[PDB]
RNA sequence: AUAGGAUAGCGCAUUCGGAAUUCUUCUCUGCGGGAUUCCUUUGUAGCACAAGGUGAAAUUUUGGGCAACAGCAGGUCUGUGAUGCUCCUCAAUGUUCUGGGCGACACGCGCACUACAAUGUCAGUGAGAACAAGAACUACUUGAUCAAAAGAGUGGGGAAACCCCGGAAUCACAUAGACCCACUUGGGACCGAGGAUUGCAAUUAUUGGUCGCGCAACGAGGAAUGUCUCGUAGGCGCAGCUCAUCAAACUGUGCCGAUUACGUCCCU
């Protein structure tokens, strides 16, 4: 379970618009592969820059709007 | 002369942290004597996460038709709790409560096919206590069993990860169906 | 359903001067489930075990006991 | 049916209408049934008062002219 | 010690003590010394129309008489309608909603009527009751004994 | 010698708490005649106490404080006596001490709570006809 | 000596306080000593009613008020004097009455 | 009350040809009679000289004795009048208290007592309706 | 303390109810002041926005009232001495008086009230509101009381002056109180027998109070469906109006006091 820090919020992405889309940096060491590696995932509940996620799988991109 | 707070002028502040490093920054533990403070917390967004860990316990009480408003009995009923709790884990109760609200509640979760997204930490935070407070509070209806005896033993379960608790019964099912979605 | 005693017999008397004192925690729901007698009576009894400083008071209010074995 | 004739300048919400407008209505009954009869009056506005009320309009603002 | 005196603080008065350790200290003292009145009528009567069991406490009348005593200490002049307002209760009316009602004025006439043979209570100037010269006594010597610890 | 009297009031809801503060033999504090060990229910008890605990009791040394308060209820009442307590306490060093004194006491009320010295403008809102209460509309049925 | 008590009501609150001043500045005219004007608290009359004839459509009242306006003068005088203080035109509307307190 | 149970402690015990639970307090166990209230069995207990905090089924024979005959003739032992339920008779005019079948009886009897008459009250009954001006 | 925990104080000890001085912190209120995107930064491409600051209050300050032009065969001829046309008019469809009905019930539908219990019921004890009304009818105190209640009865006072220091209910209690998971001390429908009270008149029970019945369902409610974003929802009482007598209703008032979101156009 890695932990990323939300560093930009794209927009609400629902119908109903109760999903966020946001643009991530995994958390790792700095010599791990994972270094600065980013990626874009769907969150569900209140959240803004600065809020830290426990991804439980780290090879899944979400698909943009 | 000025000294520390102490909650109900016997549990100790100091030294209380969560292991959860997502959820850092979304459980206060400011020193208060009782969980009692008439603020005004959801006039901003995310205002609410300073409020004192405790006292969002307290107000995770008055749910039904009987208890709305009886912010004064939650209290006495929080006081009995952390007693239970000293006893069956010998620890800092306020640590244990900690605890499980630090693992009450699912990392992922499915929403409308069927998508499996990620929990904001405010989210996380909020579904421990609602879920916790949910279970001790049906554990008790019909029962010999008091309800400080009822919640003491969901929250000690909680923070062991066991799955005698509600809360943790109900986390795994969560998560297991956003990855059968994933 | 549950069948619970109203009166002391000779047997659960003695069990509840011996075993309970042992506990880690006490409390007149606990003893009842245990012992299989009435909330009313376990709670009667406790208070006599704790005249006798065989247990200590560790939360009181109007409506609620808790005790513990002592050191 | 109904008839309206209007002329002029007329205020209709708020309070200040009470003021600056006088009205009155009447029955008048013909062969055939009753007619209605409304008159409304917008007062021009006096500094002696007597005739309409001192105060300008509520939304009305007037620069002094310097020397 | 738990009853030592706090810097130069001496003596005690009422007010300064519990309410409920004041008033079972002076029901004991009324029913030990035997000298109270005690109407037959108490055995079998209800408190108020307002409650629906009887009082459930054998000595629940030495009890409202020294309730109504530290009462009229604190509001002298004090009639029964005033002290009823101070007893009442919440009635259940079945399938209609609740509603607030005053205890009955008999068993606070005669609580007023017990007092006044003792000595402790006479009736003011300008209707009302108040606490005599021996009456303001009684309540302060008692609570002192309360403040030390000493009780029954 | 001089008299060294100070009075000062807070507001709670309705409720309204009166205080005088004067420099006695012995601390003393009471609101409406109880002592501060006799008063009820405990949790309620430990918010008055704030207003002491918080500065320190050494600033409370020679000083009696009374208090009466009227209007509101059991948990309005003991908000306005802790507010009226800590503005005394400001009021009395403002007036018989310096500033530096006065300023550092006032720091610490502020940064544990706010309302120990401000008031808390909310009161509850009229009723309107056509709902049952600020904001509650009638049931409203189709079939 | 005697006090003589003076009460104004009216429903017209500029009318109240023109009365009042009146009397203020004639009572210092004659050298006289004052206690007030006193501002008694303000009474308003309410009566909500529903707004159509008959019954039909959405229930919606309407409130109507009435407020009422008192002040009260002490003076020490003799009944000569205060009456020729009291003696001058008024606004209508506005009732003034006159008693002697012991 | 901490006293160990009695070797004849008894389950169910026999009153007025009633069954009355014997894991009860007493003035609770002898509402369980028809025609005893919570309000009467106190009054009961008080004038048998009975402790109404023990349990009842550890009553002996001679105190079942006792507490019938109170119930029988309550007036004997210096209740008022008006704490009984028959207070005056209309066919016979006799303050009274019934209890056990005779309280159903004498119900019988007065539904047979209007319906004879033909009151009004009595027409509603025999064709089963309410008659306190319910709708 | 019967077994007594925790919780401030360690020049002039603290309480209660006659006479004097002084004085407006609290209360009363007619006219004023005060907040304006005012200050800083961000996204910035003039209009503006977001986060902070100042502050009692920071965005239409909060909540209301008023609200254009066109229409509906919406409602009201049961508000009026508002009305055209039409109907009855001396055993009258006018008007009085007596009685009955508008309340009847195997039934269906809308909206409420009380519950299904231990975050409880019962019995004590504590502290403690606001809006109002009153003949110029409401209400205090004392008898009743050498023995239920509800009543009767006597003096006295009254619109910031009496009621009134307005003793509300949620609430609190280390009360060392009773009950212990059961349709049970949950629930209180239905019904029996005394008695008092309003009224000229209580029968179809006008309304209170006492004892009894409680063996009436009801152990959380299918498909469906209503309202709501802060002193708010929910819970809790009080006043007014109707009113000789009767509030499960409406119009206001204060008390305790949250969860969630601060978004969208999927449904309407
Ligand atoms: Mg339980
Ligand atoms: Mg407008
Ligand atoms: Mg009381
Ligand atoms: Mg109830
Ligand atoms: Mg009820
Ligand atoms: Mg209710
Ligand atoms: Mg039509
Ligand atoms: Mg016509
Ligand atoms: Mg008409
Ligand atoms: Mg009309
Ligand atoms: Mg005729
Ligand atoms: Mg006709
Ligand atoms: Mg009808
Ligand atoms: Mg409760
Ligand atoms: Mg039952
Ligand atoms: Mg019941
Ligand atoms: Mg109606
Ligand atoms: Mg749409
Ligand atoms: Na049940």
């Amino acid at each position: 379970a890695q932990v990323g820090l939300i560093i930009k919020v794209l927009g609400r992405t629902g119908s109903r618009g109760n999903v966020t889309q946001v643009r991530v940096r995994l958390m790792a060491e700095a010599g791990s592969p994972d270094y600065n590696r980013t990626i874009v995932r769907n969150v569900k509940g209140p959240c803004k820059e600065n809020d830290m996620l426990s991804l439980m799988e780290t090879e899944r991109e979400a698909r943009r709007l | 002369s000025s000294k520390t707070p102490k909650l109900f002028n016997k549990w100790s502040f100091e030294g209380l942290e969560t292991s959860e490093l997502a959820l850092r920054d979304h459980i206060s533990t400011t020193a208060a004597y009782v969980p009692h403070t008439s603020g005004r917390w959801q006039k901003r967004r995310f205002y609410k996460a300073r409020m004192p860990i405790v006292e969002r316990l307290a107000n995770g009480l008055m749910f039904k038709g009987r208890g709305n408003g009886r912010k004064l009995q939650a209290a006495r009923l929080l006081k009995h709790t952390l007693e239970i709790i000293h006893l069956l884990t010998d620890e800092n109760p306020l640590q244990v409560v900690v605890d499980a609200v630090s693992k009450g509640a699912p990392r992922e979760d499915s929403t409308r096919r069927r998508q499996a997204v990620d929990v904001s930490p405010m989210r996380r935070v909020n579904e421990a206590i609602y879920q916790m407070c949910k279970g001790a509070r049906e554990a008790a209806f019909r029962n010999l069993k008091s309800m400080p005896e009822c919640l003491a033993d969901e929250i000690v379960n909680a923070s062991k990860g066991s799955s005698n608790s509600y809360a943790i019964k109900k986390k795994d099912e969560v998560e297991r169906v956003a990855k059968a979605n994933r | 359903a549950l069948q619970n005693a109203v009166m002391f017999d000779k047997e659960t008397y003695d069990k509840l001067r011996s075993e309970v004192p042992k506990y880690k925690l006490i409390t007149p729901s606990i003893i009842s489930d245990r012992l299989k007698i009435a909330v009313s009576i376990a709670a009667a009894g406790l208070k006599q075990l704790c005249r006798e400083k065989l247990i200590r008071l560790v939360s009181c209010s109007s409506k609620t006991r808790v005790y513990t074995r002592i050191v | 049916k109904s008839m309206t004739f209007r002329d002029g300048y007329m205020i209709k919400s708020g309070t200040a209408h009470k003021s600056f407008v006088d009205s009155a209505c009447r029955h008048c009954y013909m062969r055939a049934g009753c007619i209605g009869v409304k008159v409304k009056i917008m007062l021009p506005g006096d500094s002696t008062g007597r005739n309409g009320p001192s105060e300008p309009l509520p939304d009305v603002i007037t620069v002094i002219e310097p020397k | 010690n738990k009853i030592h005196r706090i810097g130069k603080r001496k003596g005690a008065t009422l007010k300064d003590v519990s309410a409920w350790r004041w008033i079972k200290t002076a029901a004991r003292h009324f029913k030990q010394e035997g000298k109270i009145f005690v109407p037959n009528c108490t055995e079998i009567m209800k408190s108020s129309h307002g409650r629906e069991r009887a009082p459930q406490n054998p000595d629940w009348y030495y009890i409202r008489c020294a309730a109504v005593l530290r009462a009229i200490y604190l509001r002298p002049g004090v009639g029964y309608g005033g002290l009823s307002k101070r007893f009442g209760n919440k009635k259940n009316y079945g399938s209609r909603p609740e509603h607030t009602v005053t205890s009955s004025t008999g068993p606070l006439h005669w609580a007023c009527k017990s007092l006044t043979k003792l000595g402790l209570v006479e009736p003011g100037a300008q209707s009302g009751q108040r606490l005599t010269r021996k009456g303001h006594k009684f309540a302060d010597s008692l609570a002192f004994q309360v403040q030390i610890r000493k009780f029954g | 010698y001089a008299l060294k009297q100070v009075q000062t009031f807070g507001k709670k809801k309705t409720a309204i708490a009166v205080a005088t503060v004067t420099k006695a033999a012995q601390c003393n504090i009471k609101v409406n005649g109880v002592p501060l060990q006799q008063i009820l229910p405990d949790t309620l008890r430990a918010k008055i106490m704030e207003a002491i605990t918080v500065v320190g009791s050494k600033y409370y040394s020679r000083l009696r404080i009374d208090v009466a308060v009227h209007g509101g209820g059991q948990v309005s009442q003991a908000y306005a006596a802790r507010q009226a307590i800590a503005k005394g306490l400001i009021a009395f060093f403002q007036k018989y001490h310096n500033e530096v004194e006065k300023a550092a006491l006032k720091d610490k009320f502020l940064a544990y709570d706010k309302f120990l010295l401000i008031a808390d403008p909310r009161r509850c809102e009229p009723k309107k006809w056509g709902r049952h209460s600020a904001r509650t509309r009638f049931t409203k049925s189709y079939r | 000596g005697q006090t003589v008590r003076l009460t104004i009501t009216s429903r017209n609150a500029k009318a109240v306080e023109s009365v009042t001043s009146q009397l203020l500045t004639r009572a210092r005219d004659e050298k006289v000593t004052i206690h007030g004007p006193v501002r008694l608290p303000t009474r308003t009359l309410k009566i909500t009613t529903r707004k159509t004839p008959c019954g039909n459509g959405t229930n919606t009242w309407d409130t109507f008020e009435l407020k009422i306006y008192k002040r009260i003068i002490d003076l020490h005088a003799p009944t000569e004097q205060v009456k020729k203080i009291t003696s001058f035109t008024m606004e209508s509307g506005v009732d003034v009455s006159i008693t002697i307190l012991d | 009350s901490l006293t160990l149970i009695p070797d004849h402690f008894q389950h169910i015990v026999r009153l007025l040809n009633t069954n009355v639970e014997g894991k009860r307090k007493v003035p609770f166990a002898l509402r369980m009679v028809k025609g005893v209230g919570i309000r009467f069995a106190y009054l009961v207990c008080k004038k048998a000289g009975i402790d109404v905090e023990r349990r009842a089924g550890t009553l002996t024979a001679e105190e079942l004795e006792k507490i019938a005959e109170i119930i029988a003739d309550p007036a004997k032992f210096k209740i008022p009048d008006w704490f009984l339920n028959r207070q005056r008779d209309p066919k016979t005019g006799k303050t009274e208290h019934l209890s056990s079948s005779m309280v159903d009886t004498r119900l019988r009897d007065d539904l047979e007592r209007l319906k004879k008459m033909r009151a009004h009250r009595g027409v509603r009954h025999a064709y089963g309706l309410r008659v306190r001006g319910q709708h």
